[PDB]
């Protein structure tokens, strides 16, 4: 799991765009995308993948608001008494661990996150990279 | 790329991958009704990307989850009934399965 | 890679083409090719013409300063700064690879 | 025309070195396995590119005032071609004054910009207190 992304991160080409930081972070943004996927409850599942040390450890946010719509991510303004949370926006729970990072509709989500958050990379590296010669005659 | 039988389908829900087995086929018994899943079965669907920086990716990181698609066996709409028996017939090299 | 990347450069000026001959070399030890001699051969002379309007009963001579250089250690940093990097009109660059 | 046209060629060799800032051997290698050169003799190769010595630089120092054109302005052919007519008889004064010079003006009369070396030798008066042997 982990050390499926950090051979990732080891054969991604462009480690500048998406050294291992940045590429688990996005990882997990594809897994809370892919977990979306394995709930029916559209729930944000921060992971927090443990970059290098282990695998994940999947959690559950609470998006702080007096609603209680999708419960998964419903907490009031000072709901924080017990877990000692103390925490009134910000606190997110850690209910439900260890989804699944393997399956095919994972790996497929995390294909199309990799390739999309890539472009996007170059792209936004390649703008500045030409922007540097702002005022000079270019091809085309 | 070859065709496989493998259990887990990259589209349909709970129900329509809950009679079969862990391989990928219906237990001898499960009263199915036109529309559910015998098998089982995935494809590969794309072609020609020929982006090797991405197919380094997913021949190792996304080795078995690149061109999916559901070409599987389900029951024809209408008939109805209980499975009582599945042959398996494999080709030589091609390994095995759990259920063969 | 294959090696014979032999660059002919005909010319009627003079100080562009030290110009361009210095920033080929240049790309090419920026990229680490085995640069050869850029070499002048000889000049060449050509009697030139007025195709226009004439004389009642003029470009006619001209000294073509040519230009031999050779990459023979085409990496992706040679073919990619030269067709980035263009080079002035006025001299003509029929190169070879064989 | 073995050591006459000895020179017109190994002046390719000393601009490609000014112009690559390799070794002599290695532009001296290459130039002869490029293309089989006779119109130059082996040894007379060998003098020309000994012509990279210290020296050289010291003739370009001498003349530097009365350049009608500036240093840092010239043409590196103009550079080698220079440097060769000077180095005539810096040391080797294989042949007297007139005999070198008329060979530097004339076996690179195809190199020039149509009237260098007319500025050359107007130069070469400045090369008068150092080529004695007249």
């Amino acid at each position: 799991m982990n050390k499926e992304i950090l051979a990732v991160v080891e054969a991604v080409s462009n480690e500048k765009a998406l050294p291992r930081e940045k590429i688990f972070e996005a990882l997990e943004s594809a897994l809370a995308t892919a977990t979306k996927k394995k709930y029916e409850q559209e729930i944000d599942v921060r992971v927090q993948i443990d970059r290098k040390s282990g695998d994940f450890d999947t959690f559950r946010r609470w998006l702080v608001v007096d609603e209680v719509t999708q419960p998964t991510k419903e907490i009031t303004l000072e709901a924080a008494r017990y877990e000692d949370e103390s925490l009134n926006l910000g606190d997110y729970v850690e209910d439900q661990i260890e989804s699944v990072t393997f399956d095919r509709i994972t790996t497929q989500t995390a294909k199309q996150v990799i390739v999309q958050k890539v472009r996007e990379a170059e792209r936004a590296m390649v703008v500045d990279q030409f922007r540097e010669h702002e005022g000079e005659i270019i091809t085309g | 790329g070859p065709e496989e039988i493998t259990a887990d389908i990259p589209n349909v829900g709970e129900a329509a991958l809950s009679k079969l087995d862990e391989s990928g086929i219906v237990y001898i018994g499960a009263e199915v009704t036109g529309g559910d899943i015998l098998v089982g079965k995935v494809t590969p669907k794309g072609e020609t990307q020929l982006t090797p920086e991405e197919k380094l990716l997913r021949a190792i990181f996304g080795e078995k989850a690149s061109d999916v698609k559901d070409s599987s066996l389900r029951v024809p709409n209408g008939v109805s009934g209980t499975v009582i028996d599945v042959q398996v017939f494999t080709r030589d090299g091609v390994e095995k399965d759990k259920r063969a | 890679q294959n090696q014979r990347i032999r660059i002919r450069l005909k010319a009627f000026d003079h100080r562009l083409i030290d110009q361009a001959t210095a920033e080929i070399v240049e790309t090419a030890k920026r990229t680490g090719a085995q640069v050869r001699g850029p070499i002048p051969l000889p000049t060449r002379k050509e009697r030139f013409t007025v195709l226009i309007s004439p004389h009642v009963n003029d470009q006619y001579e001209i000294r073509t300063h040519l230009r031999l250089v050779d990459i023979v250690e085409p990496t992706e940093k040679t073919v990619d700064a030269l067709m980035r990097l263009d080079l002035a009109a006025g001299v003509d660059v029929q190169i070879s690879l064989g | 025309a073995a050591r006459r046209r000895a020179r017109e060629c190994a002046v390719q060799a000393l601009y490609s070195w000014q112009l690559s800032q390799n070794d002599i051997a290695d532009v001296e290698y290459q130039f002869l396995a490029e293309q089989d050169v006779k119109d130059v003799d082996v040894l007379y190769f060998r003098e020309l590119l000994a012509g990279v010595a210290t020296n050289t630089a010291y003739l370009d120092g001498l003349m530097k005032p009365y350049l009608s054109r500036l240093l840092e302005e010239l043409g590196q052919v103009e550079k080698a071609v220079l440097r060769i007519a000077l180095y005539e008889l810096s040391k080797r004064s294989d042949v007297p004054y007139k005999v070198a010079i008329n060979e530097a003006i004339e076996l690179a009369k195809s190199f020039g910009a149509e009237d260098s070396h007319k500025f050359v030798n107007g130069v070469l008066d400045k090369a008068a207190p150092v080529i004695r042997p007249n």
